[PDB]
């Protein structure tokens, strides 16, 4: 049934966007709404369509000058706020480009101001090549043609590539208008516009990945030990060309549907490229997606070794969490396709119950999947307010959430700990390894000594002060049996801090090789 | 003075004016503002100001669509203002904050409070004390500094109100830290000097309690802006975040103003004090005189021996920059380059850039500055040995090897560098050893006479 | 427990026993002690303590000389005693600090003092108020710890006397920074409680004035010591420095003694307030649940991010290693490693380090350690993330790459380390948020994930 909440009650429109799981119920009981327009004044969480197209899907490529045609505002606010890495020395992260319009240009026009910040960055940066346009509220409004001024700067030197991304802030209800607009753009102006050098026996394309914390970089040390070819990645450590290339692939590796189904759609509708959805969390989910593509290639005996590998490797690790971890509660509040890859999966091998998801800016599609992985009970919000997740936390009594930097800053002067949905704590959580990372995250956070320390009242009277000190591990083993606790399989995690320097510097050694062979 | 020559940014240096009119309200007892635009205009500004203080500060959007844009976005202020209002019932001041959008279509937002109180405030929410302002903040003029300057005018502007005479005095801090406002209303409280404070910003801190919840927020009431009106006089710390309000209320109440200097470094902490003895009556007292021989004290023991001909470039808010430089020259080290990140026209004539620009002799003021400013001098072979910034400059830190101090805002990268001062003595010996202690850890990362460490 | 195998010292963590009786001594007001040996073991000390404080303290010496070993030294310490109280006509108290080869040779300094006070006070200096004392400091044995447990038992002991009763409690810091005092004394106002500070150390921090001069000294004063004998109850911080003279008003005055714990981090100050709350019937206030929840607020925001799984070694003076140690563990961090560097034969009955023992799992503990302790496991391959240490390991640190935190003493190779505290919720917020930021000056250092000190 449909939740409607205390706090937004004076806005009816409200009630429709929350629903709540219950038993003899399915998909076509009940669903919240989504994809529509903000509530003024709701304090949501959404963002702008040019955060959805620049800041979420362009950015992430690494050998390109991301420059936004409009005031230096939108720049400087995407900067430095993202976590996707690259091994191109993170150019995508250092350098920020804009036109800086100023009031003259939004009077008279800012195509000349355009040209010539394009032909400033060319110069300032002569190893880059490459360019994407962003429009912005300012220039967008005005009716700056970008397009006519890309062509004129290509043709001027000769040697570089433009793309163009019109996705202003307003030009849509949230995130989910850039995706879209920047799927659409990418596909019609440059897919098809550069041939793949080789192109190997089993060819991908890794669709819907941002390369958070190096979660990309997971993925390609896998597909390469089953002897896959990724030519191109949609867009975390993505380069230009590769992805002007995506029309070669054999078939279409959609991780993230709520970002990049569009493109995913439109190559399997034109190249007739397949479109296979898989997980890249979990163990289970990530097996099973293993084993799909190994499958379509017909290589099943190679995903297979990886996945028993990979379990004698960090399953009694994972299980020594897991044990500590059954029965917290916690609430899924991503923005997007977290919130469905992870619902199931949590709850099967981690222990923890799900009480609550929400997204910012999902479709009824990422809805319909959460509501089905979700257990009953679930309470599953659209387009939260920050008055709605205040409520939602004194009726649930999470023990964990997962949820963005300032929605976690905010719940944790509620008493609630945190860990960032959006850009991991100690990631990549993507993996086998990643898993059992994100594992001790959650037991980290639950049984710090701090938080039942800062729970303690010292003016009280009979207040249980202590001296001395206590441990998480002292903590979470008030929690299992004797069996569990002196068991000689599960151990805690053994990894590195950074556990991508290591994974990073194979995915480039088989680089190394591969090229040997082939330039042979 | 060098300006700029190239006309696009490369690694801007500030934000948007409404990022700074947005800063402003947040240090306002019982204020949410509204931003009338795009959501990321709102929810960026949010996450910055996150990055900055570890906390959660609530402003609201008017959320404008495509269809915002097109036919005319008042509707949305208006529903905005009762969403807000319903659903936060502790709510007395609503700004509403244009943004480069509905500046750009010309929202009559100054019309639409008229209507509002006229009709939706004494209808749907009777006998409520609710103050409704505009702040006009189109992101293509100025920065977030003028964004701020501007709504700190605005505050004042609304509220203040003659009455009964104050022996209060108006303090106008400027953007600082609540660190800063800490070391200041110290200042304040051993001078005997009671002022009306904009803003109060301690409470940006806030406390994780056992069980009563307690959010950040601002501190500074309605009756402390109102009361402006009735000072003694006004000093405003910052000639480019609050001179605006400072010479409104000279030419409106006759409140006189003494703008600057920024109290950054020793002697211009003497020439703040001399000044708040000057307005107020009241003597510079012993106790001030012992804690600057504290300050004085750490200062000598690293001066000579670790921060003369230290080659430093320096970017923060102008004014803290301006003083850190200032200070840095005062401390014999030598800055080299000053990053003045806007097209304000006031830094040429400023009479602290004029004496830098006599007295400086290797020093180089950019002014309309990006980090790109910084970097590409770096590369053509500038040498430096220290940086004085915020967090957002910190790649060229890493990258080429120059230790960072982190001062302004934002200082993300850090921990806790909100609660330290840098204004007054307390902030110089925080400021002067902060710098002493970066550099001797890059002595040590280095091995750059790290040896020396032992009987300075 | 590990027992140090090697019985040579390579690179030793403390210094000897006559050093920490002249630490104790510099505390009190009006009093200069005489170390009573070779010029070195005073010159030494001063210039120890100097590297520590930045500051200059008078401490003589008796100049001990080849004729004086081989004959008696009797007649120096009387000469001394005569040309300090001439020449110093201040000073109240004299301390004589006897060293290895005084105490080798068997010169009977206690029997010396009687005489003195029958002689030469009452004659070349009638009228005048001199205490005089004797501190037997054999440098074999023990260490600084053992040095300054015993003069302080030694002062307590000289003064200490029945009087009326008084509200005050005793309160027996152990070695600490002026930082630390402050800190603590805040704690006891806040409580409303009085107390006899042993020993007031704020005034090591002495300023730079513009005409009186004005150099470092102790405040504890003998009517400080006086009233030991007099209060509700002592509490002793450290149970290695100062146990013994809180056992000794207790077997004397029967005045209740608790011993420890040393409040480092948030729950050893919560008991260390309990322990005040019991002992004086004051209620711990709102005002320090608010303070303790500012500290903890910080703490938050960077411990199961950054601080979870750090791996830690830890060497100071024995309680407050321990209860960094502690404290880390409460972090989540890894303590592996942690040295007390002397002899003494209480560590293993500690019942902190009982519980270090039972719950903290790969945590490894070397009593009578020195520095190769630490280096020699590390070039054995023990990884280290951080480092809590003073400034005689810092070459560990700089050529192994392991960053540090200066905690304890001496710390001389950074700037006003002595004016922060460890103790207290201030000194946990910054203990943690230093840790913290040593970290993060690391991973840029290092570039390790340097990306990710943004949306933390
Ligand atoms: S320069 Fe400044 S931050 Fe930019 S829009 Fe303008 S006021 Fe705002 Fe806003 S919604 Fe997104 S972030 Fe921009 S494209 Fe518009
Ligand atoms: S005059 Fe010179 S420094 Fe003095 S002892 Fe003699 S050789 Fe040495 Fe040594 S151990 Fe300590 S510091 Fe002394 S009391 Fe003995």
């Amino acid at each position: 049934p449909y939740h409607e909440f205390e706090v937004s009650k004076c806005i009816p429109e409200r009630r429709e966007h929350a629903v709540m799981k219950a038993a003899g119920e399915d998909l076509t009981s009940c669903l919240p709404k989504g994809y529509l327009n903000t509530i003024p004044g709701t304090i949501s969480e959404r963002g702008c369509a040019y955060c959805g197209a620049k800041h979420v899907i362009g950015t992430p490529m690494k050998d390109v000058i991301h420059i936004s045609h409009g005031p230096n505002g939108c720049t400087y606010d995407t900067w430095q706020t993202k976590r996707y890495i690259s091994d191109n020395d993170n150019f995508q992260l250092k350098y920020t480009f804009a036109t800086d319009v100023k009031e003259k240009h939004v009077v008279f026009g800012a195509e000349g101001l355009l040209k010539k910040s394009m032909h400033e960055a060319f110069d300032a940066f002569p190893n880059i090549k490459r360019m994407t346009v962003y429009q912005t509220c300012t220039t967008a409004l005005i009716g700056d043609d970008v397009d006519a001024i890309a062509k004129e700067v290509m043709e001027e030197r000769g040697d570089v590539d433009v793309f163009v991304c019109n996705s202003p802030g307003f030009a849509g209800p949230s995130q989910s208008g850039g995706h879209h607009k920047i799927n659409i753009a990418w596909l019609n102006q440059k897919v098809g516009t550069v041939e793949p050098d080789y192109l190997g026996e089993h060819v991908i394309n890794y669709v819907g990945e941002y390369n958070i914390q190096g979660d990309q970089e997971v993925m390609i040390d896998y597909f390469n030990r089953m002897g896959i070819q990724v030519l191109s990645t949609f867009t975390g450590n993505g380069s230009y060309d590769s992805l002007r290339m995506m029309h070669r692939a054999h078939l279409n590796v959609l991780e993230c549907a709520r970002s990049a189904e569009y493109i995913c759609d439109e190559l399997r509708a034109r190249y007739g490229i397949p479109r296979l959805d898989i997980d890249g969390f979990g163990f289970e989910p990530l097996a099973n997606s293993l084993r799909k593509v190994a499958l379509f290639f017909g290589i099943e005996d190679k995903a297979e070794a990886i996945i028993a590998e990979e379990y004698a490797k960090w399953k009694p690790q994972l299980d020594w969490y897991k044990e500590r971890l059954k029965g917290k509660k916690v609430c899924l509040w991503p923005g997007g396709s977290k919130l469905w890859h992870w619902a199931h999966a949590i709850e099967e091998e981690m222990g923890l119950k799900v009480v609550s998801v929400y997204t910012k800016f999902g479709h009824q599609g990422d809805m319909e999947k959460g509501v089905s992985r979700c257990g009953e009970g679930a309470l599953a919000i659209d387009d939260p307010n920050e008055l709605e997740s205040v409520e939602a936390i004194e009726m649930l009594k999470p023990d964990i959430i997962f949820t963005g930097k300032r929605p976690g800053e905010f719940v944790k002067k509620h008493g609630v700990p945190y860990l960032n949905a959006h850009a991991y704590h100690n990631g990549p959580y993507k993996g086998f390894e990643g898993w059992v990372r994100f594992a001790r995250d959650i037991y980290n956070a639950i049984y710090s000594p701090m938080r039942q320390l800062a729970a303690l009242d010292i003016s009280a009277p009979d207040a249980a002060i202590t001296s001395g000190f206590r441990t998480a591990k002292m903590n979470a083993d008030l929690t299992v049996s004797d069996e569990v606790k002196f068991s000689e399989v599960l151990h805690e995690y053994t990894g590195k801090y950074d556990s991508i320097a290591e994974i990073r510097a194979r995915n480039q050694a088989y680089a190394a090789e591969q090229k040997a062979l082939r330039d042979a | 003075v060098t300006q700029k020559a190239r006309e696009g940014t490369i690694n801007p240096i500030f934000t948007c004016q409404p990022a700074g009119a947005q800063f402003a309200s947040i240090g306002i007892k019982d204020c949410i503002g509204i931003v009338h635009g795009g959501q990321g205009c709102v929810m960026f500004v949010r996450l910055l100001i996150s990055q900055h203080m570890k906390e959660s500060f609530e402003i609201a959007s008017s959320s404008v669509h495509e269809d915002g844009a097109v036919f005319g976005a008042l509707d949305r202020v208006e529903t905005a203002v009762e969403v807000l209002l319903t659903r936060y019932p502790d709510v007395k001041v609503v700004p509403i904050i244009t943004t480069c959008s509905t500046e750009i279509i010309g929202d009559d937002v100054d019309g639409l409070l008229s209507k509002l109180e006229d009709e939706l405030l004494p209808t749907k929410f009777p006998g409520r004390e609710v103050h409704l302002l505009t702040v006009h903040c189109p992101s293509f003029v100025g920065s977030m500094i003028t964004g701020y300057d501007k709504a700190v005018h605005d505050f004042v502007k609304k509220f203040a109100t003659k009455d009964e005479p104050s022996d209060k005095i108006n303090l106008i801090t400027g953007w600082v830290n609540p660190g800063d406002v800490k070391e200041l209303k110290h200042l304040l409280e051993v001078m005997e000097v009671k002022a009306n404070v904009l803003f109060e910003v301690e409470s940006f801190d806030s406390p994780l309690m056992p069980d009563l919840e307690h959010h950040s927020h601002g501190s500074t009431t309605i009756e402390d802006l109102r009361d402006t009106a009735n000072a003694k006089g006004t000093i405003a710390l910052n000639r480019y975040e609050g001179m605006k309000a400072a010479d409104y209320l000279k030419k409106k109440f006759k409140v006189p103003a003494v703008i600057g200097p920024t109290p950054v470094g020793i002697r211009n902490t003497d020439a703040f004090l001399k000044a708040v003895s000057e307005m107020t009556g009241q003597p510079i007292p012993a106790q001030l005189v012992k804690e600057r021989g504290l300050a004085l004290d750490a200062i000598a023991d690293i001066g000579h021996m670790f921060l003369a001909d230290k080659r430093v470039a320096i970017y923060a808010n102008p004014d803290l920059a301006i003083g850190l430089t200032e200070f840095c020259l005062d401390l014999e080290m030598k800055p080299k380059l000053l990053l003045l990140g806007d097209d304000n026209s006031g830094y040429v004539k400023d009479p602290r850039v004029l004496a830098l620009q006599e007295n400086a002799p290797d020093l180089e003021i950019v002014t309309n500055a990006d980090f790109w400013d910084l970097e590409s001098r770096i590369q053509q072979g500038l040498e430096l040995d220290l940086i004085l910034g915020h967090s957002k400059g910190r790649f060229i830190s890493i990258d080429y090897k120059v230790p960072m101090v982190r001062v302004g805002f934002p200082t993300y990268d850090r921990a806790g560098m909100y609660r330290h001062p840098v204004l007054g003595y307390g902030g110089a010996m925080f400021l002067a050893e902060t710098m002493a202690n970066t550099l001797f850890a890059d002595m040590e990362a280095k091995k750059n006479k790290e040896w020396i460490l032992n009987v300075w």
